[PDB]
């Protein structure tokens, strides 16, 4: 009569809860007990566990995540609701989300077959559109109507799903329940569309595209025109009008830029002079103190262009930019300079432009 | 019907001998195929369902008449004759069987309803494909009371719900869990009958094919295939609500086997892994033919064996089929570097220009043929169409991007108003295309190579004017070409006589597979790198070109030409497999560049 132990899920929940506490950084000082500190102030509800460290601390586990990532996701999030009760100031009905990152092996939008649903993959692409953010109902609390009881903790699956059984032997409406909406559990939900990156296009082909669904505190990381790198699971989705026809959808959990120009983590002189690694800052100083700098940026930016010494200088002064000012009335002075080139055929015009744009 | 057929098929698979030749008697033909399947991956067995017509005639009736109740038997009866190599190599998926036919069987217009659900072969030209579509195989239910998860199979072609929890018995509590079930793939493709084999004065049809699990992405739009597969017809419903189905069914084709034998063309660039699949008997032939002192003039003179002499134009159009090296300039931040050659043919009428385009277009695979007035600015590169269903603007590809590996023959080059002519400036020099329209901001790229043909202004080459006035093209467009062939041909009483004597002969009555394979080889395993003796003849060859082209007023020379020489020089070295550019490979491709404008 009583429910069944989904053992492969609960054993994994247990080992993950253990890993969260035992794993420590280079100097003891358990690291997922300090990143999980800011997880209490409002608006933060995603802990970002690296996946390579879960490889160090354990390996009979990684092969369970990376193969059942959809079965065992509803448990790797409860095992974060218990690990964070040691703060006592979280609202008791608040819920948290685990977000992996730094998977070893990548994939391509054309390798996303139907033999990959329910697993843990990683995808790179561009971003074309971004719809608006919405709430989405994860677990409704149906206020019963005749019993005036509360049927509780009913999970939706892509529809409203209207659970129809009451634990009251006298429930006059097994087809009528008015759910409340001030106790139920909502999560943000944004749906964007990504397009195959440029360096993967097979020659003579139009680029494919798919729908990714950001569903957490991660809800406005990706904007249009960016080249993010999503890491979640591929799922199938019905056609809810007739609830068949199925269509593939990517269900991302983490999203990060594909190649960070500064590998630390991603706005004045000091905020940036903080992130400068020792060699970075001992080199920038060396350059700023360099004499004849104004001739070693030209010779080092356009190394394959003989002559036109009066054009490279202008291009540099265009790259550095002037000071943008705002008059008190409300107008504004232009801060950056514009530059036009005009010349005979084959005089290295498009070469300056290609240099600057690359 | 089931046991009686595997026993009759194993025999065929074991004892069969043919009066034929394969891969350039070794009796165990299909046993040798089955051995190759074991020494490598790829668990598919391409059986010809005509060999089974010689060995037998009472299975060849039951394979093309009950193909879906037979082909499983043809899989099982192959798994067991895999006993020889059972212990040696143990792959995982299964072994397969794929009947086909060397020659077509029907058209797209003579498919009759006595042929529903029986093996059928047609041929066409794939137009467009679609993205993958899942398709359920094994359901996965779960109760809300007992939380017990049964896994029912789809056997007949529908999924049935159990309605009784094996533990709690609530008589309907078993929901369907989607993302815990098992799916397979399915793609939708559209054929189009070839121009040959269609009736008098009619328009091509289309036929919808459905691919499946493993054939799911084995074909591209623009390919000519011989699809073989069952022919089915399924009902449709007038409402998506009621069960009132129509009475006129709707047909498609569950494909089973492709075949892209394009011997009328060369080798497309899907067969670079297949170049390692050359008989070592053939590499000797190629390397030895590449040693004769004139293999250049011996291959060139074998292009289009119907044009008269025109000796230089065939040289240029032969070097265009190899192209310079593909160097990797990502480090120098320069960008990329074009490696293909653009050729322009200008000359007074009757001189057989359009015949050369019509010949090349029919030789190279992945090509196009365009004209002057019947092509617009956006139709050549990329347009934006209001997609009909979703009512959204979506991007599409023109002609200069569909070629992308091959040649884009543009006849009637003069008669294109200057708007649609200034579009080629990007795609023919940088090998790119930057689009910025309503919602689409992207950057395509292609590896095409134009081959254009024009007429002089006034359509008559009058020698009173200067060479830069009979062509009447700008300089920012004439420099993107690197071989401007001026077919200056008058009424030479000797030339006309020889040509007529040649043309009449076509009314009474080297190989290809040497050229068709020499080209694949010389593409696969060659990369000419310059030298220091060659590089020292390339500097002066550009310092003289300036003084020459400056005065005459014919066609000036800009530094871009100095790159073209490279493009030409290297392309010559590839002809003889020399893998290293030396002096003579610059003198040849300099004499070619000079003796075309005279
Ligand atoms: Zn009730
Ligand atoms: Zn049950």
């Amino acid at each position: 009569h009583l429910e069944v132990r989904d053992e492969v899920a609960e054993k994994c929940q247990k080992l993950f809860l253990d890993f969260l506490e035992e794993f420590q950084s280079s100097d003891g000082e358990i690291k997922y007990l300090q990143l999980a500190e800011e997880l209490i102030r409002p608006e933060r509800n995603t802990l970002v566990v690296s996946f390579v460290d879960l490889e160090q601390f354990n390996q009979q586990l990684s092969t369970t995540i990376q193969e059942e990532f959809y079965r065992v996701y509803p448990y790797l999030c409860r095992a974060l609701k218990t690990f964070v009760k040691d703060r006592k100031e979280i609202p008791l009905a608040k819920d948290f989300y685990v977000a992996f990152q730094d998977l070893p092996t990548r994939h391509k939008i054309r390798e996303l077959t139907s033999s990959r649903i329910g697993l843990l993959t990683r995808i790179s692409g561009q971003v074309v559109r971004t719809h608006p953010v919405h709430p989405e109902l994860v677990s409704g609390t149906f206020l019963c109507l005749d019993c005036q009881t509360v049927i509780r903790d009913v999970e939706q699956q892509f529809k409203y799903t209207q659970p129809n059984i009451c634990r009251n032997p006298v429930c006059a409406n097994r087809r009528r329940f008015l759910l409340d909406t001030n106790k139920s559990r909502f999560v943000d939900f944004q749906k964007v569309r990504i397009q195959e990156t440029q360096a993967e296009l097979p020659r003579g082909s139009i680029p494919r595209s798919l729908e990714v669904i950001l569903r957490a505190e991660a809800v406005e990381s990706a904007q249009a025109g960016d080249k993010c790198d999503f890491t979640g699971t591929l799922i199938v989705v019905p056609d809810v009008s007739k609830l068949l026809s199925y269509r593939l959808v990517f269900l991302a959990c983490c999203v990060a830029p594909t190649n960070p120009r500064f590998g630390g983590k991603e706005q004045t002189a000091e905020s940036i002079k903080n992130q400068m690694t020792v060699k970075e800052w001992e080199k920038v100083f060396e350059m700023s103190q360099d004499k004849n700098l104004y001739h070693n940026l030209c010779t080092s930016l356009f190394p394959t262009i003989h002559g036109n010494d009066e054009v490279k200088r202008g291009v540099l002064l265009m790259l550095f930019g002037g000071v943008p000012k705002t008059t008190g009335e409300g107008t504004s002075l232009r801060g950056d300079i514009n530059v036009c080139i005009v010349g005979d055929p084959s005089t290295a015009k498009s070469q300056f432009l290609k240099h600057v744009e690359e | 019907n089931v046991a009686a057929c595997k026993e009759n098929f194993q025999r065929f698979l074991q004892r069969f001998i043919d009066p034929l030749a394969k891969e350039e008697i070794t009796e165990p033909l299909y046993m040798q195929r089955l051995g190759e399947i074991n020494v490598i991956g790829e668990p598919f067995l391409n059986v010809n369902c005509e060999h089974i017509k010689s060995f037998d005639k009472n299975l060849y009736r039951q394979l093309i008449s009950y193909p879906q109740e037979v082909i499983p038997t043809f899989d099982m009866a192959v798994n067991e004759i895999f006993f020889d190599r059972y212990p040696d190599s143990i792959l995982e998926h299964q072994i397969q069987v794929r009947p086909f036919n060397a020659l077509k069987t029907k058209n797209m217009r003579n498919l009759n309803p006595e042929d529903i659900d029986q093996l059928i072969t047609i041929s066409g030209m794939v137009i467009r494909t679609s993205q993958l579509i899942p398709e359920m195989q094994e359901a996965f239910f779960q109760c809300q009371v007992c939380a017990h998860t049964t896994r029912v199979e789809m056997d007949r072609g529908r999924i049935a719900e159990p309605s009784v929890c094996g533990r709690c018995h609530t008589t309907h509590s078993m929901a369907l869990i989607h993302n815990r079930s098992l799916f397979s793939d399915k793609q939708m493709i559209k054929l189009q009958e070839s121009p040959e084999d269609m009736p008098a004065g009619q328009t091509p049809h289309t036929v919808i094919l459905f691919a499946h699990n493993d054939l799911v992405d084995k074909v591209q739009p623009g390919d000519r295939v011989n699809v073989t597969g069952i022919y089915r017809a399924v009902p449709i419903r007038v409402n998506p609500r009621v069960s009132n189905v129509k009475s006129v069914y709707k047909t498609h084709i569950d494909v089973i086997h492709y075949r892209k034998t394009d011997a009328k063309r060369l080798h497309g660039l899907d067969e670079e892994a297949e170049q390692k699949l050359f008989s070592e008997k053939r590499v000797e032939l190629l390397k030895e033919l590449s040693r004769k002192p004139d293999i250049y003039e011996r291959l060139a003179s074998a292009l289009a064996p119907s044009i008269y002499e025109h000796e230089d134009i065939k040289k240029g159009i032969l070097l265009q089929l190899f192209g310079g090296t593909r160097k990797d300039f990502s480090h120098t931040g320069r960008g990329k570097f074009r490696a293909e050659i653009n050729i322009l043919l200008c000359g007074d009428p009757g001189t057989s220009k359009s015949q050369l385009l019509q010949y090349v277009y029919n030789l190279v695979p992945r090509g196009q043929y365009t004209s002057g007035k019947g092509s617009s600015a956006v139709g050549l590169t990329a347009y934006v169409m209001k997609d009909p269903e979703t009512r959204q603007l979506v991007l599409q590809t023109g002609a200069l991007v569909l070629s992308d590996n091959g040649i884009c023959c543009i006849d009637e080059f003069d008669k294109m108003n200057e708007s649609t002519r200034s579009v080629l400036h990007e795609v023919m020099e940088q090998q790119t295309l930057s689009i910025a329209k309503a919602g689409i901001i992207c950057q395509l790229n292609a590896r095409t190579s134009v081959l254009a043909a024009a007429n002089p202004i006034e359509s008559q080459w009058n020698p009173k004017k200067t060479t830069i006035e009979n062509i009447q093209l700008p300089h920012t467009l004439l420099s993107r070409f690197d071989l401007i062939f001026l077919l200056l041909d008058p009424q030479d009483e000797a030339y006309d006589r020889r040509l007529a004597h040649h043309l009449v002969a076509l009314y009474y009555q080297l190989d290809m597979a040497v050229l068709k394979d020499y080209i694949a080889y010389a593409h696969s395993t060659i990369m000419p790198r310059l030298s220091e003796e060659a590089s020292q003849a390339l500097i002066e060859a550009y310092v003289d070109m300036r003084k020459i082209g400056s005065s005459r007023g014919m066609v000036s020379a800009y530094p871009r030409q100095l790159e073209s020489l490279i493009r030409l020089a290297e392309a010559h070295a590839k002809v003889r497999l020399s893998n290293k550019v030396e002096a003579i490979d610059v003198e040849e491709a300099k004499r070619l560049h000079r003796e075309a404008l005279k």
